[PDB]
């Protein structure tokens, strides 16, 4: 079963395919990483399978990257304009934090205020203590509730939200802590997410 | 991988 490793969800169709790195194994919807409605690649021109190799940004640069906002080695990259690397749900959830181009989410460019907000917050989710002051956390959004985590380390506990495009609001990307959270949302998106791991190895 | 265009319905 295919998981989106940026949303959690499970819904691969025609218009937006869960696709995954041939080198690193990540799985992901095309429409989460700005990889969707392109032509099919010049390699692919040749074979007559019905599939084509795919690789994410960080193996086409041949790295195995760290995140700048966070401690994890896991999920999918995007390269930033120094040439340092953003996991894609950090720079979606991190306030401040852009794409320069919206339809390929490339490049981010992260600026002297995220990298003030580094170790600025204890993120009370680390399951490694070493790592809790590093990169930079979000808080939960629930009313003025000031418990804060690593954008990948909420995900891993199921806490990420996105509203839905019919919501209009402007920022969907949300997260609430454990003891504000939606019981049932959450879950689903630690049942995915375990699926996720047990997927990659 | 990734499923080309060509072969999506
Ligand atoms: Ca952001
Ligand atoms: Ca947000
Ligand atoms: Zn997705
Ligand atoms: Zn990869
Ligand atoms: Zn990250
Ligand atoms: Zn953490
Ligand atoms: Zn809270």
């Amino acid at each position: 079963i295919l998981i989106c490793c940026v949303c959690l969800g499970d819904n691969s169709e025609d218009a937006d395919e869960i696709i995954q790195c041939d080198n690193c194994g990540v799985t992901v919807h095309e429409g989460c990483y700005g990889v969707d409605g392109e032509s099919d690649s010049i390699m692919s021109s040749a074979s007559e399978n019905s599939t084509e190799p795919w690789f994410c940004d960080a193996c086409k640069n041949g790295v195995s990257p760290s995140c700048e906002l966070c401690p994890s080695q896991d999920g999918i990259f995007k390269e930033t304009d120094a040439g340092r690397w953003v996991h894609v749900v950090c720079a979606l959830y991190v306030p401040g934090v852009a794409f320069g181009d919206i339809d390929k989410l490339r490049p981010v460019t992260l600026t002297e205020m995220n990298y003030s907000k580094y170790g600025a917050k204890e993120c009370s989710l680390c399951e490694d203590t070493r790592f809790a002051r590093t990169g930079v956390c979000i808080s939960c959004d629930a009313g003025m509730c000031r418990s804060f985590f690593h954008v990948t380390c909420a995900q891993r506990e199921g806490l990420l939200s996105e509203a839905a495009a019919e919501e209009d609001i402007a920022d969907p990307f949300f997260a609430y802590c454990k003891q504000h959270a939606d019981r049932f949302d959450r879950k689903w998106k630690r049942k995915n997410y375990l699926a996720l791991q047990s997927y990659c190895k | 991988a990734r499923t080309k265009q060509t072969a999506r319905k």
